[PDB]
């Protein structure tokens, strides 16, 4: 029944809410491939035995192959399965969905209610939220094992290599071979003839730049899997028809869909295509085939995620986690504060002032940030535990809160915790001997930071170099005209970061610097830089900090980090972010900061 | 197509595709009778659209046709329903079964079972329809738009409501509802059921049982209960209060909740079962809302805390997302549905899912110029790709080469020398034929000349199929450029590529003694914009500017000799939502009336726009080591000081 939706047909009473987001699948206790998909279901988490407690049942019925169907013997099985309840929450896997009498691209069998993943799928015949378009398996794909070709400039430009297509398709692909030549390669009948030349059926596949799936029968051809195994970007010229886990998988940016009628201006079509683009299908072609089209098992299991993110629409999967190549997600960013909001300078920021023994700088440091206008709060880690913190009569009078926070351990992360005491979104890390900042300079880089709420803006200003004769990396601190670290002695980032360094920086970076007592500042602009995927912004010229075995433990810091996340997320700029109209021949009243100079 | 004609309509069935057959993709509005009556949002619809890039007057041209009928409103006792619509609409010339024909629908059914009554029969036009159940929905044929009000925007934007970002992603209560339960009727068990779930403490359900007249004849004993808290908490203080906003079902499936609760930043919990999404054809909305099941409405609370800190804060951002691109306005949404429209037509130009759910939106993203991701300048961190390393140069000349040392020559060499540098592009507008080939000096770049067919101010932004790098340096006949500002400026376009970088930066205001939009260019302690006349942006503002912006505008920038570069920002501005990025310390790039025009300019693309996309900005890119007291063998950039 084509009215038969999840919000009516599908009974959520099976499965209300789980800790572990994941769906329960129960099988009943025969085609090879059946028994390899049903084996690959009992393997995953999805998996249970006890009947009550599931909410998808898989009967081990073989319904792929509709050609040896006996549709009538089916049904009647599919209904003394004992548990069908008018097929509820039962899940069919099909691979070939025509009939010697007519191809209707559905299954045959009465299926008043059950979910459906067929092979072929027309619009009409398609539920939109309630049936998965599974690919066709191909048993090419692990039968042979094709050499990793590399993307890059191939032999042919358009292909198409299918058997028994349909008069029209044949006269229309030889007309653009005759109109063309030498790059339309259209082949007929393991292996594949031209004209008394013989090309390796698996292997032409990977001579062409651009391949051609057709429809003859079913709406659906096992060649797609072929197709994406050799590496060459798809073409399917059906007019009617969805791609197979297009719920999830962006083919727009794997291959290329023209109508049948339009047929005769493919090549017009295909010419549009810059280079970059072909190279790109290319690769999400290949990560297609290798992470759904490889296997039963690739299949079963990206069926099964689409049901659960249909069922738990809250914990679906990303996007980028469906269709992005590995090669691709170490490149990739995710940026999680990516919306372009300006917070207003109503709010203001949270200092974070770690202190060790230096009572009588501290002080001046508490005296020298609470005269920026835009201060919320400020907040002060003592992380020293034999000295206590002077008395409430010592601390100087501010116009904003100031509260102090005992450490139970002596850390460099205690700079970094996301204490619940901040309300606002920037945090302003300065160590406890930065004097030499004035407020202007710091209501410049709160600003500066307004406009750059998803990086690191810190004052300090870093670099790192490679050593080409020792093969690594050194740290840098020498004015350079290159900055790829700015400190935390006096840094504007969110609290997301805090967030960030606290629960999520990876290995042991934050164990290895709390163990050391140093690079704690790299590893949060590490962590800034793989997150957020943008360099950070170096504000001011002041360089000096300081007013009256370490680098060596630096440059052994960043080579360890660079080991941690097996690349350098850090980026090279030139960016000295600075006050409009500075140093020009203008009064010093209308300025907004006039107290800019190092 | 036989088979298929009607309840089952396709695009590929009930669509001809042969009336578009070119990148003109027009649409056709019917002119209206000057004897019926029409409601204002019906109205706002057919002015978005007459004011769009997609309206043509021919209907021979259009591939899609508007029908000025108010077809908005369904209900027979709706004071908006017009009477005897079907006789009315089958009378039309161009009706053609409906053919090619959108019908903007937002209310339908009668008191009883409220249903998808539309009143005539549609035949095989496809309707937008506001509240659409998902068996009643053409897949790739219908579009679900969002049901607004008579006071949604024409143009303008309500700007959201989240302006922190504060972590954890909490706020004062979790789950927040207030309006009006049924007792008599359909769709009221959604509501009726609130009471058990509410709590008090962070679930806060308020319903109130005062529908319509005859309300107290039909109350029970808990509706005294309930209308006494009703009154206790304010509905607007409520979705400004809470993580999550619940939008359950009323009478149809959707309601004004939807976008209130998408605009209040809190993250919409549907629960009305079998209600295909606003476009969601092209908007994944699991990325923006929680979906929750009207059977498992006990277990929504529950389900709500398993949310994580992570996952709230991209919903949060997301939403806003959504709503300020594609539902902020009335021209947002019908622009939406006739760009969801058009990608159905060429397969191979349209947008992935990729461009929809992402800055900038499917609104500024057009495939006509490029279905690959890497050609625009937003995408570079979402794929492993940096920026391009060479760069197209665009000089416009307006004036004759008479003399050698006229400064676009000086200006020509000054971009060659660049190792950045592929080639320049001379764009000679001038009354005058053009120079000889020996009179432009040797460079190691080619240099190609164009002569303008139309020697118009938006010729200088058309897509030249000459520029084969993605990013474009645009300068003036009278630019006085180093080849270091070059470098300098292309080095930090590549950490910024989707603005525009460059000196001359100018600043806009209100002026509140006249209640209008200003033009500022004197040396202000902030700017909003730097204009094209020496600036780095990427290419594809060219073909943005050459296409989506109103024939009107163009024209009037043409007749002007003016407001090429004011446009430009505002198109940037609007497409990024960021401010544009100055660098270095460059006041003046060259060497009444013009004011004037710049600033009716402003407030005429202020008109247009609605609001002003223009964002201000106090900081500038300069080099590091810029003005300070170092050895000058040691700065890279020695001659911008000089
Ligand atoms: C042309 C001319 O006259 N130039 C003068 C400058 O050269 C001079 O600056 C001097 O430059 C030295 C330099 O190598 O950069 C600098 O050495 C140190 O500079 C910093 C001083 O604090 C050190 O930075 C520290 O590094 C630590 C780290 O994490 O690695 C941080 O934790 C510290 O917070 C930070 O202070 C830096 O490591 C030193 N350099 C090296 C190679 O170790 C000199 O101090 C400095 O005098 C200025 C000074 O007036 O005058 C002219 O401009
Ligand atoms: C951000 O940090 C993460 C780690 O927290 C980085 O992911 C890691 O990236 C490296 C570089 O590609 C991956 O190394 C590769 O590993 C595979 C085997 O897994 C190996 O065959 C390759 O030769 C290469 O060495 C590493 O696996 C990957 N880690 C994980 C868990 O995926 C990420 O790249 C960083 N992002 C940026 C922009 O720096
Ligand atoms: O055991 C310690 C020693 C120092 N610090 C703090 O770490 C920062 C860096 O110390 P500094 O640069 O003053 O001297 P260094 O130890 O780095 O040579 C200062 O804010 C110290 O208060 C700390 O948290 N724990
Ligand atoms: O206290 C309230 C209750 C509702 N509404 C508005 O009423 C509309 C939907 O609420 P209502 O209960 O009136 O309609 P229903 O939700 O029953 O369809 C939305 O625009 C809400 O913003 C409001 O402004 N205040
Ligand atoms: C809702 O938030 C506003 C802040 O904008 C606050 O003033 C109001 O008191 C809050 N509502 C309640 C019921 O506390
Ligand atoms: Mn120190």
């Amino acid at each position: 029944d084509l009215s038969c939706r999840m919000h009516t047909c599908f009974d959520v009473y099976r499965c209300g809410f789980n800790p572990k987001n994941k769906i329960k699948v129960y099988i009943y206790a025969i085609s090879r491939e059946y028994n390899e998909l049903l084996m690959a279901i009992s393997d995953s988490d999805y998996y249970t035995d006890d009947i009550n407690r599931a909410c998808l049942f898989v009967p081990s019925i073989d319904v792929l192959n509709q050609n040896t169907l006996r549709i009538k013997e089916t049904a009647q099985a599919m209904a003394q399965l004992s548990r069908w309840d008018r097929g509820t929450n039962h899940l069919l896997f099909n691979m070939l969905p025509g009939g010697p009498p007519d191809y209707n691209t559905a299954l045959d069998v009465p299926r008043d209610r059950a979910l459906l993943a067929g092979g072929g799928f027309s619009t009409w015949t398609y539920r939109q939220g309630y049936d998965v378009s599974i690919p066709v398996y191909s048993p090419l794909s692990a039968e042979v094992d094709l050499p990793e070709k590399g993307p890059g400039p191939r032999q042919y430009f358009l292909l198409s290599s299918q058997v028994g297509l349909h008069p029209e398709y044949r006269e229309d692909l030889e007309a653009l071979q005759v109109k063309h030549g030498e790059s339309v390669l259209v082949l007929d009948k393991r292996k594949r003839c031209h004209k008394h030349q013989v090309f390796d059926y698996p292997q032409v596949l990977q001579e062409a730049t651009f391949c051609v799936v057709l429809r003859g029968a079913r709406l659906g051809q096992a060649v797609l899997s072929d197709v994406l195994q050799a590496g060459c970007v798809p073409v399917v010229i059906a007019d009617s028809y969805i791609l197979p886990f297009s719920e999830v998988l962006d083919w727009k940016r794997a291959s290329v869909v023209v109508p049948e009628e339009k047929m005769s201006d493919v090549y017009s079509i295909l010419q549009s295509i810059p280079q970059r683009q072909i190279e790109e299908m290319q690769r999400q072609a290949r990560w297609f085939w290798e992470a759904y089209f490889q296997s039963i098992k690739a299949i079963a299991l990206a069926t099964l995620q689409i049901i659960n993110d249909r069922i738990y629409p809250y914990a679906a999967i990303s996007y980028e986690e469906w269709n992005d190549p590995p090669a691709v997600k170490w490149g990739s960013v995710s940026n999680p504060l990516f919306l372009p909001l300006i917070p207003p300078q109503s709010q203001g920021f949270t200092a974070i002032v770690l202190t060790y023994d230096r009572v009588e700088s501290l002080f001046r440091v508490i005296t020298e940030v609470s005269k920026v206008p835009s201060l919320s709060k400020l907040l002060v880690v003592w992380n020293n535990q034999n000295k206590n913190p002077p008395e409430d009569s010592l601390w100087p009078k501010i116009r904003v809160p100031l509260k102090v926070v005992r450490t139970a351990e002596n850390k460099l992360s205690n700079r970094f915790f996301p204490y619940d005491e901040i309300e606002t979104e920037a945090v302003l890390a300065i160590d406890d001997d930065i004097i030499m900042l004035t407020s202007d300079e710091l209501q410049f880089g709160y600003e500066v930071w307004r406009e750059f709420p998803d990086r690191l803006v810190g004052y300090p200003g870093r670099l790192h170099l490679w050593d080409h004769e020792m093969n690594k990396w050194k740290y840098e601190s020498e004015w350079t005209n290159e900055v790829s670290m700015v400190l935390t002695g006096a840094a504007f980032y969110h609290k997301y970061f805090n967030y960030l360094y606290t629960y999520k920086m990876p290995g042991d970076i934050k164990n290895w610097v709390d163990a050391h007592m140093n690079c704690e500042d790299i590893a949060m602009n590490f962590l800034v830089a793989n997150v957020t995927g943008k360099a950070v912004i170096k504000v001011t010229p002041r360089k000096k900090f300081k007013c009256p075995t370490h680098m060596v433990e630096r440059s052994e810091c960043i080579n360890k980090f660079a080991s941690v996340f097996g690349t350098m997320p850090l980026k090279v700029v030139e960016h000295r972010a600075d006050p409009v109209l500075y140093k020009d021949d203008f009064p010093e009243k209308l300025k907004s900061f006039p107290n800019i100079g190092s | 197509s036989s088979i298929y004609k009607g309840k089952k309509c396709r695009m590929e069935s009930c669509f001809d595709f042969t009336l578009c057959k070119k990148n003109g993709f027009k649409v056709y509005v019917y002119p209206q009778q000057k004897g019926e009556k029409i409601a204002e949002s019906y109205q706002n619809i057919l002015a978005a659209i007459e004011g769009s890039r997609f309206y043509t007057s021919d209907p021979s041209q259009a591939c899609l046709f508007v029908l000025s009928l108010d077809t908005l409103d369904r209900d027979q006792l709706s004071p908006q329903y017009v009477h005897n619509l079907r006789s009315k609409v089958q009378s039309l010339h161009l009706w053609n079964n409906g053919r090619n024909h959108l019908i903007f629908n937002l209310y339908s059914g009668t008191w009883p079972d409220y249903t998808e009554d539309v009143g005539f029969d549609i035949g095989q036009a496809m309707l937008a329809k506001a509240s659409i159940s998902t068996e009643n929905f053409r897949p790739n044929f219908d579009v679900s738009i969002p049901l607004f009000s008579k006071d949604h925007p024409r143009t303008g934007g309500e700007r959201g409501f989240l302006k922190f970002n504060t972590i954890p992603p909490l706020r004062k209560y979790m789950l927040v509802f207030k309006g009006k339960r049924y007792l008599t009727g359909i769709g009221s068990d959604t509501r009726n059921a609130l009471y058990h779930v509410h709590n008090g403490e962070d679930v806060v359900l308020l319903t109130t049982c005062k529908h319509g007249k005859d309300w107290q004849k039909h109350k029970d004993s808990r509706c005294d209960r309930d209308n006494t808290e009703y009154e206790k908490y304010d509905y607007r203080e409520m979705l400004h209060n809470a993580t999550f906003c619940l939008v359950p079902r009323g009478r149809r499936l959707g309601s004004f909740r939807f976008l209130e609760a998408l605009q209040a930043a809190c993250v919409p919990v549907m629960l009305s079962n079998g209600w295909e999404l606003p476009f969601s054809e092209v908007i994944n909305w699991n990325q923006a809302a929680v979906i929750g099941d009207e059977r498992l409405l006990l277990q929504i609370p529950s389900t709500i805390r398993s949310i994580h800190q992570d996952k709230i804060l991209a919903l949060r951002q997301q939403t806003q997302f959504l709503w300020e691109a594609y539902f902020s306005s009335v021209e947002k949404i019908v622009l939406t549905t006739l760009e969801i429209i058009q990608d159905r037509i060429f397969k191979h130009i349209s947008r992935n899912s990729l461009i929809w759910n992402k800055h900038p939106g499917g609104l500024f993203v057009l495939p006509q110029y490029s279905s690959y991701l890497g050609d625009f300048p937003y995408y570079y961190a979402n794929l492993g790709l940096k920026p391009p390393s060479k760069f197209t140069a665009v000089i416009h000349a307006v004036t004759p080469l008479v003399s050698q040392s006229q400064p676009v020559l000086k200006l020509l060499v000054a971009a060659a020398k660049s190792q950045y540098c592929a080639q320049i592009i001379v764009l000679w507008n001038c009354d005058k034929p053009l120079p000889a080939k020996h009179r432009w000096p040797a460079t190691a770049v080619p240099v190609v000349v164009i002569e303008g067919e139309s020697k118009v101010m938006s010729s200088r932004f058309l897509p030249y199929d000459n520029i084969i790098t993605d990013a474009v340096l645009s300068l003036d006949e009278d630019t006085v450029l180093s080849t270091t500002e070059v470098d300098f400026a292309f080095t930090v376009w590549q950490s910024f590529p989707e603005r525009i970088v460059g000196y001359p930066a100018r600043s806009h205001f209100w002026d509140n003694s006249k209640e209008r939009w200003g033009y500022t260019s004197k040396w202000t302690n902030d700017y909003s914009m730097v204009l094209t006349g020496a600036a780095i942006y990427h290419k594809y503002y060219h073909y943005l500017y050459s296409h989506y912006l109103p024939a009107s505008l163009k024209n009037m920038v043409d007749q002007l000799a003016n407001c090429e570069d004011i446009l430009m920002n505002f198109l940037v501005s609007a497409v990024t939502k960021l401010p544009p990025i100055k660098v270095t310390q460059k006041k003046q790039y060259k060497e009444p009336d013009h004011f004037a025009q710049r600033q009716s300019c402003m407030n005429t693309f202020a008109s247009w726009f609605g609001y002003m996309p223009l964002i201000h900005s106090q900081m500038r890119l300069d080099p590091v080591l810029f003005k300070d007291q170092v050895s000058i063998l040691r700065k890279k950039y020695r001659d911008i000081e000089r």
